[PDB]
RNA sequence: AAGUCUGGGCUAAGUGGUAAAGGAUGUGGCGCCGCGAAGACAGCCAGGAGGUUGGCUUAGAAGCAGCCAUCCUUUAAAGAG
């Protein structure tokens, strides 16, 4: 009969055994902790990678409810620029790139996750995420 | 001395492209229920125009230089300057007290507030919507 | 007690004090506690 | 270290330090410099070790350049022995530094580092020493 | 170096003489063996020491204070999963450093945790360690 | 950057008698002039650490007239690191020898890349009429590498400003950083 | 033996009446920039946030081992700390 919680996780894609942070901070809830080995790998097993965060709430007959995001700013250019990892140094060589309006479409993608609702603003965070790891945009 | 200078051309401008700017003690609010409850008058309250929060002592030297009825509230405390003419605000003070008296212990609380260009009042401004 | 001829503030919240004729630092952290000696 | 690869002769008598720099004193390449404020014979392992220091400092790294050069060969007498015999066995090599003498310069850095190397560097030597930067007195000379 | 016995090489043979008279099966042994303490000797020899492949379990209360333990007996970590829960840490430490162990272990895990351990592989000595025990 | 500097006469007092009394001995000269002068030490440091022997300064003399010269020599007392007296070279309509600041442009790629850039020369010596002192020299370094350099031989040159010194003579280099790895050795 | 002589200033250690590198909110006097009634400095009341675990690097380095970079966003503000 543990309290009313409002835990945060940031588990990636496919290790979904019940150790922690799936096992403290979750033990308050009674959670069915195995019923996300499920209930996530079904939005994200046409994807297979791609951490996607989660809110998790219990309440006062011990259940679980979750609710994701979108796959990170690095993954989404990873994979778009023909790249496993990023730069390893980012600076002098760039392993990828990328044009403005390819960008746009995985700013795009990250839409409804971010501080702005624009394009042009959203974009150029994609593109500061670019330089971030040190992939220049065809522009 | 300083960069207080083109804060008041800042608010001057903000302030002559309106008439109707209200003031909102944003106090407590996190960040989360920040971004929020400012989004809320930004889909309200036309543009980008929630708050336009800056120092008091330069909008008394704003509102006390374009003489705009030289809004004598109180600019006393925490207090932020609700646009609702850069907007386009009406009932939209319903769109403040709303978010406000209920999401917090005193969410977006109002303060002084001048519509056309003459004065409104206390409680009558925030029952101005209600 | 650090007791020596060189005396000085060793991190961000040493403080130096001059306590009957003596130069002391004093600090929340206690290796930090100097005497000039 | 420093010494010179030939000389014209061996040992030298032992002179006087009268006097400010007789030249030496103004800034000519780096942008931060240390001036000595006394006369002193400063040795070789002496300046050596305030280079060192620097570029310890530095890491990498900027540019350190060294304006006195140890030239005097010091002697010494073996231990125990009695005067006379004649003069006693080239040592090491130092170099006459008078006050006004800019030692040691530093470019390519921060304005932090500089100081802070040249800190350093002045409590490796047997004297005073205030650090200097380039103004437009130096480049005037 | 210490008369330890060598290991990891690749032993070429190419050229050669013989007698039909002098030469014999003793008198080649002889020529492998002064060739060979030449080879190892001649060519920048080193001293490798073992290195144990370890498993701790411990209540995760008491996971750093035995990696830093860990580390700080010249180890290199491997990795972490979870067991009886209870955790799991994997490990190459060099034997040298292992001995006693279990007691140091108990210490930091109040006497909760435990451990394995196992011959995994050889490597260099540090420079700094070497030249000691060549003594 | 046309500066002007209060400039009073001299005639028997003496140079220790004044450095004393804050003002700085100083001498004002050209072919048809010599004068002896002093000006306050620290109002000629003030106009003097922007000007050096670059820029023009005027000198305000007593009589009313508004002289406009440059520092020719500066002479610095070697044990305090200061200015003992400073030397006026009077300007006139003909062209004159004189310093130009030379202000580097850009960053180098051996700079950057882990080195350093020695500026050898920070202003460079110039024929050239007083009325037309080109108070800059911009120098495009940033084609520098690590062991390259760049001589009088480049340099732009406005007009007209021609050089004073062999073209032949270097001014910037980029040389190598200073490594801790280095040391030991 | 002759002034508890006169006027201005400093010193608080009996310094004066034993010494150096160096170290110090000792005390006085200068000088230079800086912020400040468009409200500074001190305390104290809010906020200090997103894209994002930045890329890389170990098994993990999620602002703060360390190697690169140090943009962008809502913003009054808020560093890839
Ligand atoms: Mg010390
Ligand atoms: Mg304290
Ligand atoms: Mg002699
Ligand atoms: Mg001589
Ligand atoms: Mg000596
Ligand atoms: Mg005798
Ligand atoms: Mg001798
Ligand atoms: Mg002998
Ligand atoms: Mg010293
Ligand atoms: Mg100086
Ligand atoms: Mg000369
Ligand atoms: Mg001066
Ligand atoms: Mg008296
Ligand atoms: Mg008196
Ligand atoms: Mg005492
Ligand atoms: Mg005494
Ligand atoms: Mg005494
Ligand atoms: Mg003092
Ligand atoms: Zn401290």
């Amino acid at each position: 009969k543990k309290v009313v919680a409002v835990v945060k996780l940031q588990l990636p894609a496919g290790k979904a055994t019940p150790a922690p942070p799936v096992g403290p901070a979750l033990g308050q809830h009674g959670a069915n902790i195995m019923e996300f080995v499920k209930a996530f790998n079904a939005a994200t097993a046409n994807m297979g990678d791609a951490i996607v965060p989660v809110e998790i709430t219990i309440y006062a007959d011990r259940s679980f409810t979750f609710v994701t995001k979108t796959p990170p700013a690095s993954y989404l250019i990873r994979k778009a620029a023909g790249l496993e990892k990023g730069a390893h140094k980012p600076g002098r060589e760039k392993v990828g790139r990328i044009t403005w309006e390819q960008v746009l479409e995985i700013a795009k993608q990250k839409m409804p996750d971010l501080n702005t609702t624009d394009l042009e603003a959203a974009a150029r965070m994609i593109a500061g995420s670019a330089r971030s790891m040190g992939v220049e945009v065809v522009g | 001395k300083r960069n207080v200078e083109l804060l008041a051309t800042l608010k001057e401008n903000l302030e002559r492209a309106q008439g109707s700017f209200f003031l909102v003690n944003y106090q407590g609010l996190p960040a989360k229920e920040t971004h929020a409850l400012r989004q809320a008058l930004k889909q309200n309250g036309a543009r980008l125009f929630v708050a336009k929060n800056t120092l008091i002592r330069l909008a008394l030297k704003e509102l006390g230089l374009p003489e705009l009825d030289g809004l004598q509230g109180p600019s006393a405390v925490v207090f932020y300057e609700d646009p609702v003419a850069a907007a386009k605000t009406l009932v939209q003070f319903a769109k403040s007290n709303p978010k406000g008296i209920p999401q917090v212990k005193s969410g977006l609380l109002q303060g002084q507030i001048l519509t056309a260009k003459d004065v409104e009042a206390l409680a009558e401004l925030p029952t101005m919507d209600e | 007690m650090k007791v020596r001829a060189s005396v000085k503030r060793i991190c961000d919240k040493c403080k130096v004090i001059r306590r009957h004729g003596r130069v002391y630092v004093i600090c929340e952290n206690p290796k930090h506690k100097q005497r000039q000696g | 270290m420093l010494m010179p690869r030939r000389m014209k002769y061996r040992k030298q008598q032992r002179g006087r330090l009268k006097g400010a720099t007789k030249g030496g004193d103004y800034v000519a390449f780096g942008d931060y410099g240390l001036v000595a404020l006394e006369p002193a014979w400063i040795t070789a392992q002496q300046i050596e070790a305030a280079r060192v220091a620097m570029v310890r400092h530095f890491r990498r790294g900027g540019k350190i350049f060294i304006r006195i050069f140890p030239d005097k060969p010091y002697t010494k007498k073996p231990l125990e022995v009695r005067m006379g015999k004649g003069k006693g066995n080239v040592e090491g090599y130092v170099a006459v530094v008078k006050p006004g003498r800019v030692m040691f310069e530093v470019a390519g850095v921060t304005e932090e580092q500089a100081m802070e190397a040249l800190r350093i560097a002045g409590h490796k030597l047997p004297i005073k020493t205030k650090i200097v930067r380039r103004d437009a007195y130096d480049e005037a000379q | 170096l210490i008369g330890f016995p060598v290991v990891d090489i690749k032993v070429t043979l190419y050229d050669g003489s013989y007698h039909e008279v002098d030469s014999s099966e003793m008198a080649f042994k002889i020529a492998g063996s002064m060739a060979i303490k030449e080879a190892v000797q001649k060519g920048d020899p080193v001293i490798l020491e073992p290195i144990m492949r370890v498993e701790v379990t411990t209540p995760e209360e008491y996971m750093g204070d035995v990696i830093g333990d860990l580390n700080a007996r010249r180890g290199q970590i491997l990795g972490m999963e979870p067991r009886g829960n209870a955790q799991v840490i994997r490990a190459f430490v060099p034997l040298a450093e292992m001995f006693g162990y279990a007691t140091d272990l108990r210490s930091k895990t109040q006497g909760r945790g435990s451990f394995v351990m196992f011959f995994d592989h050889y490597q260099e000595v540090p420079k700094q360690v070497q030249e000691k025990l060549i003594k | 950057m046309e500066y002007r500097l209060k400039a009073y006469y001299r005639e028997g007092e003496k140079p220790s008698a004044l450095r004393r009394a804050g003002k700085l001995p100083g001498v004002m000269y050209n072919r048809h002039l010599n004068r002896k002068v002093y000006v306050d030490l620290v109002e000629f440091d003030k106009v003097f650490r922007q000007a050096s022997i670059h820029h023009v300064i005027v000198l305000e003399l007593p009589d009313g007239q508004s002289l406009p010269t440059l520092v020719r020599q500066v002479n610095l007392d070697k044990r305090r690191r200061r200015p003992e007296h400073v030397d006026f070279f009077v300007l006139s309509d003909e062209p004159v020898e004189m310093y130009v600041p030379l202000r580097f442009v850009g960053t180098p790629a051996g700079v950057r890349a882990g080195g350093v850039l020695q500026e050898i020369h920070r202003d460079i010596l110039v024929k050239v009429s007083p009325r037309n002192i080109p108070e800059f020299i911009e120098v495009d370094v940033s084609g520098l590498e690590i062991g390259d350099s760049l001589h009088a031989s480049d340099l732009k040159l406005p007009p007209g400003v021609e050089l004073a010194v062999s073209p032949e003579e270097t001014i910037a280099a980029v040389v190598p950083p200073e490594d801790v790895e280095k040391l030991a050795e």
